[PDB]
């Protein structure tokens, strides 16, 4: 249900930034699952890294570190 | 799995214990099985800190207890159906139509079906049964309608009415709109029940159970002085009987008397001036004692009852002014007009 | 006036209308000529004689005379189909209820198992002291000769499997000679393991009770800080004195011609409390950092001077007491 | 000018009012449990009883195990079909009784546990044997905490109550006593007992209950009985958080006026522990002294009484107040230091007998209770 | 579009019936001291002598007999609320006990006849009935309705069930409520 | 038939006159019937 | 005779118990294409996003606090991923003579992207 | 407001002092350590001192910031 927190108008805003002019209605709920599985990949690696530092808290450094692994580097948050 | 290992002559020798581990680890109210103790994850916040005589007299009772039987009465004295009923539009236990996606209550059918004496094989609805009856017969619908009209020659005008209701599924009776629109105060509830001006707007669960501890809809668990003050005027709600507002002082909150307003004329009343303990939060609208009754009983010296007429919309309500001023027997249903030195 | 309302209800309505006006409601009370049953109440309705005739086999003539079967009431009728309002409880009270719930779970299960152990060990010490030639046909009645017929069934159905509990109960009823000692041994093992888990849980329950209980018993104090922030303001303190003045002026025109020259009354029986508040204020002045030191010392002699000048306390007494 | 604000006097026994006390306890009552998430617990009965044995109170009283009621004896008040359903329903065959589940209100808020019939039989047998021992003169006070099911009615189960044992006890009392007064200090209204004896003048049912939007909703002050039972059902509506002094100054004048006006021959006292402070469902602010002062005051009249324990959903507080009330009936005041029982871990953190009241608002104003007691006293003028 | 001119007194009687059944949870006393046949027979015996036209007499008897047959065939289908269907069930079982089929003419009172009249235009609009038959049936129903106003004090009285046993409505039990609206 | 539920438009002075008229009627009919019963009882005691 | 239970209540009355100018469709859409393309702020309300991460990280490790900058890093990364995926989808749509992204258009994009 | 709040404490100071000083703990809780100590360690109990003076000292410590709000409330309660 925290997933349903990613609301429609928010997915519409992402589509607008993405240049989409008419969003199907069945897209909204497809974008959730795709979103989840992706976050569920970064955050997984974010935590492997976390439990390697024996740290219990995660860091933004570990987040961009997990992105570097996945492939999609993120500049602006360290490293 | 061969619990009792009997001998050749049938004598018992030895039994084998069944699977204790099948339900040895069922989750109890603690969240853990009774086999194990508390986990560290809940031991952290429960204990204050977590680091990584038998002189009982309760066994003497059985002996000191004497049975008691001295009473005077001793001895002897595919498609999924729907989640709502198709007749009353309400939830409950349904009898599901086989070749039809409609579901009916056990009491909503004609004749009503006992919940223990069910149909053995298949159950069709009245509309479905009429459909199989039409499809089984070679002649079309209008042929059977004409045959039913001609065979029932005793009644002609109701014959088309008699024919078409065998095909209609049974439904709960509801008043038509034109009986309900003539009374604007009368509303329809969520279940189709009666509702009128003497009924509160139902409080949502956000107000009853989703409120803070100190602040409750009951207005009895805390000192709330923002109830003696009118919201849209800022003045003090003066109680009608005592002619006072006992706001209290927050240093002596026991000096504050609870005050509520009438749900019709908004006349503020103390909870003690009219004898009441509740605030009337849900249910019917609370009526202050100053309002004239809509129903009274008087003694004949049997009895006689009088009920005030229901409110009627302006297109069908006639207000008439008497010519006779004194002694005009009105039914008790009146309207007050403004009074316009000689009369005094 | 339409011969509809009775004189009694008219007098009651005027009493609700002109109750505080004692002189007027008496004029009417008599101008009218009122001289001082079937009160059913709001929460009872009368059934017909068809619904009354329901067979109660144990009733004699006295029971049919003294028991009411026509007038009934229900919570749904008294709710007007709306519901009921439960009393709001603190989160500390809720976790106290959860601790009690877990306690009850453990104790209910352990004591039921212990009662079954006592019955089974009575059966076992009965069956040990007899030979084997009649031990084959020895049977046990339902209830195992105990005052309950279901407690041992509950214990067996819990300890063993769901489907195997019934057949173990039947084997105990038919052939207790082999089934009784193994059942007793398993019940005793389950008893001691449950009791060890109950002691380890009892430690946790006791520490949370010590952490929770006094906050749970505190109702007004749990919300006193936000209530004091909201209600010890300028608006509420003006509202109290203005409401008392409004009450006095409203009741002045009705009676009490010597209208009082005061609204609030404050009693100060103890004088040491002034020194205590002065010490608390001095402690706050010494602790705080948002005020400058000259402002701090001016605050000090302002408070001391106002207390010495308003009340009968002298400055020497204040200095020697603080 | 009826209600008087009086501070709560300390509880003092009367040495000239020694009563033969009969205690009815069946060791099995506690081995029954309504459910997993359910507030009503029969386990409160045996921790109350464990406090009786470990205080050495069994040397001043006689402990009896009442014979459990059969099917018919329950039908002295209830219908045959309701008792037949109660004696046959189990959690296993709940789907075999669905019409009767909604007919008799059994299945939700009154769940089906597999010792239901035995629990009801123990409760009804305890109440009826206490009344019978009162009838024959074998005892002056009959104590039975196994019952108290005052919400159960003729053909339904409500308020965690299935068998209205109090009606059975009052029925057994009526065979030897002309007038029986029922006093209900449970925070809920005694709707089953009042409804049972609504139309009779032989039983006066007095209930001191919270009346708001609270269960069971019945218990308005205007409910005074119909027919021959008019002005023979006193209802005392109370608001939240009534303390010991306020409850005493309400209870003692009303019960005193009933005593010198109705003049009963036997008294049934429902000692619901949910009137205590800190209850799961109750909303009053009574300490154990405040709860037991009603029992001590009704003991002073000398009328042969039947103390029957009802509600109470926090087990520790209701057990402690039942032990104190039981000790009060033997003309002793138990010391505020609990002896070692097998359930000693419940009564933390002080492990004393006292039940501490909460500091919540006593919103029962003197004017409201004055009006309530004035109308109650006015209705009691016709009971001579 | 088919319209019926029901007087507002009978409309208020129907609305009070809806109040008593759904809100106050009251069912009708069955069998009533005045049934539906009894009303469709007294109306026929009252307006039969009001005019001397034999075709009008045939039309009036036709309307009365058709209303009786329609009432019997449609009462179990769509003429009673969810609360009264339990009472209908017990009436059917009581009739089957003594081996006489249940006829709603001799059992149900005039309030259910008024319900049939009020719901009648929707039934008229749901069948392939020509304009002439619809108009004449509406006219006859309107004449019966304006006959009911002249006798509205003897068929639809106002009585508290808590005070009078001879009231048209009865209070219900909690067991009836549970079986009617719980399953 | 809209004429059956006609609401009477009444004024305050007419209500005042009707209330005064009916209380005076009730008071003097009970007073005169008490006087008649007293006279009848006096005649009964005289004749007896 | 098939039967089902929906009340889901063994007993009734559970509550009474003790326990005007208007633009054509698309013009406003293109206007706020321009608005959300010229802008750089973060489009998925934060709190809701943070929560998405708490309930989803819970699985990999309990009691895992997240530096604030981290949930801001997850947001940025997620919005960048979805705006790239949505540019591709619009293309996967404008391909099939259409102007409405549809689920299928994104199950494909991800297949060609190879992210599946 | 302050003087009324302190006067409520001082007017009952003698009885609460006599109650705290004459606090006879039960024996089986002392033998089996079932009684808490968190409030005695921190000298938050009120034994051996006058109750009102201890209230004043605890409130002074709370004002000075060396005492937590929760521990002050727990000691008072
Ligand atoms: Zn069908
Ligand atoms: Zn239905
Ligand atoms: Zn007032
Ligand atoms: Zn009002
Ligand atoms: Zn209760």
């Amino acid at each position: 249900d925290n997933i349903q927190g990613i609301t429609k108008p928010a997915i519409r805003r992402l589509a607008r930034r993405g240049g989409v002019k008419r969003i199907s209605g069945l897209i909204y709920e497809e974008t959730r699952g795709v979103l989840k599985v992706f976050l569920e990949n970064v955050i997984r690696d974010a935590v492997t890294y976390t439990e390697h530092a024996k740290r219990k808290t995660v860091t933004a450094m570990d987040v961009v570190y997990a992105l570097k692994r996945q492939g999609r580097t993120l500049y602006g948050f360290g490293g | 799995k061969e619990l009792l290992e009997k001998d050749s002559k049938g004598n018992i020798i030895k039994l084998n214990e069944p699977s204790t581990i099948s339900e040895d680890s069922k989750v109890s109210v603690t969240g853990l099985p009774l086999n194990k103790g508390p986990s560290e994850k809940i031991k952290r916040e429960s204990l204050w800190n977590y680091r990584k005589r038998n002189d009982l007299k309760t066994f003497l009772t059985e002996n000191m207890t004497e049975e008691s039987n001295i009473r005077s009465t001793i001895g002897w004295n595919d498609f999924e159906n729907e989640d709502f009923c198709s007749a009353c539009n309400q939830s409950g236990s349904f009898l599901c139509c086989d070749t039809c996606p409609k579901s009916f209550h056990f009491l909503c059918l004609d004749p009503p079906i006992d919940p223990n004496n069910l149909p053995k094989g298949d159950w069709h609805c009245n509309e479905c049964k009429f459909k199989i009856f039409i499809n089984n017969s070679m002649a079309t619908l209008k042929k059977i309608e004409s045959n039913f009209i001609k065979q029932n020659n005793n009644v002609k005008i109701f014959a088309k009415l008699l024919f078409n209701i065998d095909s209609h599924n049974p439904k709960q009776f509801q008043l038509p709109n034109y009986i309900k629109e003539t009374f604007p105060a009368v509303k329809t509830g969520s279940r189709g029940q009666y509702s009128d001006e003497n009924d509160k707007i139902p409080l949502t669960d956000r107000q009853l159970f989703n409120t803070s501890y100190g602040q409750s809809i009951t207005k009895l668990d805390s000192y709330n002085p923002d109830t003696h003050i009118d919201s849209n005027s800022g003045k003090f709600l003066i109680c009608y009987k005592c002619n006072q507002t006992r706001l209290g002082s927050w240093s002596h909150p026991e000096n504050s008397r609870l005050i509520m307003t009438c749900d019709y004329c908004q006349t503020p009343w103390h909870l003690d001036c009219v004898p009441r303990a509740s605030f009337k939060n849900l249910g019917s609208k609370w009526k202050c004692p100053l309002h004239s009754p809509t129903k009274v009983y008087k003694k004949i010296h049997n009895y006689k009852v009088w009920k005030k007429q229901r409110l009627i919309n302006k297109k069908n309500q006639l207000y008439y002014e008497p010519l006779q001023k004194i002694g005009y027997q009105n039914n008790g249903n009146i309207q007050i007009i403004p009074t316009t030195n000689s009369i005094k | 006036s339409q011969d509809i309302l009775d004189l009694d209800d008219l007098v009651e309505k005027v009493d609700f209308y002109l109750g505080s006006n004692k002189e007027l409601f008496t004029w009417f009370k008599n101008f009218v000529g009122y001289q001082e049953c079937e009160a059913f109440g709001p929460s009872y309705k009368r059934l017909p004689k068809s619904d009354t005739f329901m067979p109660c086999s144990g009733r004699d003539d006295m029971c049919w005379e003294v028991l009411n079967d026509e007038w009934v009431g229900h919570p749904v009728w008294a709710s007007e189909d709306s519901g009921f309002i439960a009393h709001r409880k603190n989160q500390y009270e809720e976790t106290l209820f959860k601790i009690e719930e877990e306690r009850h779970e453990y104790d209910f299960y352990i004591e039921s198992n212990l009662r079954t152990i006592q019955c089974l060990e009575t059966i076992v010490n009965k069956i040990e002291n007899m030979t084997e030639n009649e031990k084959a046909n020895f049977k046990l009645p339902p209830g195992l000769g105990h005052t309950s017929m279901t407690i041992y069934k509950k214990v067996i159905r819990k300890v063993y499997d769901k489907e195997r509990g019934f057949e173990i109960i039947d084997a105990l009823h038919e052939h207790p000679a082999v089934t009784a000692p193994v059942v007793l041994k398993r019940l005793k093992q389950k008893d001691e393991e449950w009791r060890r888990a109950q002691r380890e849980w009892n430690k946790v329950w006791r520490e949370l009770e010590q952490k929770v209980f006094f906050k749970s018993l505190d109702h007004l104090g749990l919300t006193f800080k936000q209530a004091d922030k909201k209600l010890l303001t300028t608006k509420q303190l003006i509202s109290e004195i203005s409401s008392i003045k409004v009450d006095q002026t409203n009741k002045k025109i009705h009676w009490l011609t010597p209208k009082p020259k005061s609204q609030l009354d404050f009693d100060f029986p103890d004088k040491n409390i002034f020194y205590d508040i002065l010490c608390l204020a001095d402690t706050f002045i010494t602790h705080t950092t948002a005020y400058s030191n000259p402002d701090k010392e001016r605050l000090k002699d302002l408070l001391k001077y106002f207390i010495s000048l308003f009340f009968s306390i002298s400055f020497e007494k204040i200095e020697e007491s603080l | 000018m009826v209600y008087e604000a009086t501070p709560f006097d300390p509880i003092t026994v009367k040495p000239s009012d020694k009563r033969r006390v009969a205690y009815f306890y069946d060791a099995d009552v506690g081995n029954y449990a309504y459910g997993a998430g359910h507030p009503m617990k029969p386990h409160r009965i045996r921790m109350a009883h464990s406090l009786i044995m470990n205080y050495g109170l069994y040397k001043k009283m006689e402990i009896y195990r009442a014979k459990p009621a059969t099917k018919q004896e329950m039908c002295q008040f209830h219908t045959d079909e309701y008792i037949d359903f109660l004696s046959r329903v189990t959690p296993d065959n709940l789907e075999m009784f669905k019409r009767e589940s909604v007919k008799f209100n059994v299945g939700d808020d009154c769940p089906v546990f597999d010792g239901l019939y035995e629990y009801c039989s123990i409760s009804g047998g305890g109440s009826m044997e206490g009344a019978a021992r009162l009838n024959r003169g074998k005892c002056d006070v009959a104590v039975n905490y196994a019952g108290g099911l005052h919400h159960a009615k003729k053909s339904e189960a409500s308020g965690f109550c299935y068998l209205n044992d109090i009606v059975l006890g009052i029925i057994e009392l009526l065979r030897y006593h002309p007038r029986v007064l029922y006093i209900d200090i449970d925070v809920h209204h005694g709707d089953g007992v009042e409804e049972a004896f609504y139309t009779t003048d032989r039983v006066m049912t007095c209930s001191f209950h919270k009346y708001g939007e609270f269960f069971p909703g019945t218990g308005e002050l205007r409910d005074i009985g119909v027919g021959a039972g008019k002005n023979y059902a006193v209802n005392v509506p109370l608001r939240d958080g009534i303390d010991d002094a306020t409850y005493r100054s309400v209870f003692e004048p009303v019960i005193k006026k009933i005593m010198e006006w109705y003049q009963p021959s036997a008294v049934v006292l429902q000692c619901g522990g949910d009137s205590l402070s800190g209850d799961r469902l109750g909303c009053f602010n009574l300490s154990m002294e405040g709860h037991a002062n009603c029992v001590n005051y009704v003991k002073s009249f000398g009328i042969p009484m039947m103390v029957v324990g009802g509600g109470g959903y926090t087990m520790r507080n209701v057990a402690r107040t039942w032990c104190f009330e039981t000790g009060l009936l033997n003309n002793v005041v138990l010391d505020k230091d609990l002896p070692y029982n097998e359930y000693y871990e419940y009564y933390g953190p002080d492990y004393k007998l006292s039940v501490r009241p909460s500091n919540m608002f006593n919103v029962n104003t003197p004017e409201y209770l004055d009006k309530v007691m004035t109308n109650i006293f006015a209705n009691l003028e016709n009971t001579k | 579009k088919i319209s019926l001119q029901i007087p507002i007194k009978l409309k208020s009687v129907l609305v009070d019936d809806w109040e008593y059944v759904t809100k106050d949870k009251k069912i009708c006393r069955l069998p009533a001291d005045v049934t539906v046949e009894m009303v469709l027979n007294k109306y026929e015996h009252e307006v039969s002598q009001e005019l001397e036209s034999p075709g009008s007499q045939s039309q009036l008897s036709e309307y009365c007999a058709g209303l009786k047959l329609y009432f019997d065939k449609c009462l179990g289908n769509m003429l009673l609320y969810r609360l009264e269907r339990l009472q209908y069930d017990e009436l059917l079982k009581k009739s089957s006990k003594d081996q006489k089929p249940l006829v709603p003419i001799r059992i149900y009172g005039a309030i259910h006849l008024l319900r049939l009249i009020s719901v009648l235009p929707e039934l008229i609009s749901s069948t392939t009935m020509d304009l002439q038959s619809c108009q004449l049936l509406i006219k006859q129903t309107e004449d019966f309705l304006v006959w009911l106003l002249m006798h509205v004090d003897e068929y639809f009285n106002d009585k508290d069930p808590n005070r009078s046993d001879d009231a048209l409505y009865v209070n219900t039990s909690s067991q009836y409520e549970g079986v009617a609206l719980g399953m | 038939f809209n004429q059956d539920f006609k609401i009477t438009q009444i004024d305050e002075n007419s209500i005042k006159y009707d209330f005064f008229d009916k209380i005076y009627k009730s008071k003097m009919v009970q007073k005169r019937k008490l006087f008649q019963f007293q006279e009848s009882l006096i005649d009964k005691l005289v004749s007896n | 005779a098939r039967t089902k239970q929906t009340a889901r209540k063994s007993t009734g009355g559970k509550a009474p118990r003790k326990q005007p100018h208007r633009y054509r469709p698309g013009t406003v859409a293109l206007r706020e294409i321009r608005r959300y393309q010229k802008s750089t702020e973060l489009l998925i309300r934060k709190l809701p996003f943070q929560r998405l991460v708490r309930e989803i990280a819970q699985d990999f490790k309990t009691d895992l606090r997240f530096q604030s900058s981290a949930v801001m890093a997850l947001q940025e990364a997620s919005e960048a991923y979805l705006v790239a995926l949505f540019e591709d989808t619009n293309l996967a749509a404008i391909h099939a003579k259409r102007v409405t992204i549809m689920p299928k258009d994104i199950q494909l994009a991800r297949r060609i992207r190879g992210e599946r | 407001t302050i003087y009324e709040r302190l006067l409520e404490i001082k007017q009952m100071n003698e009885r609460v002092t006599k109650e705290i000083n004459t606090r006879s703990t039960v024996t089986f809780a002392k033998d089996l350590d079932l009684l808490s100590s968190q409030l005695s360690e921190m000298g938050l109990d009120f034994v051996g001192e006058d109750a009102y003076k201890q209230v004043l000292r605890l409130s002074r410590r709370l004002i000075n910031g060396d005492l937590e709000h929760q521990w002050f409330e727990e000691s008072l309660r």
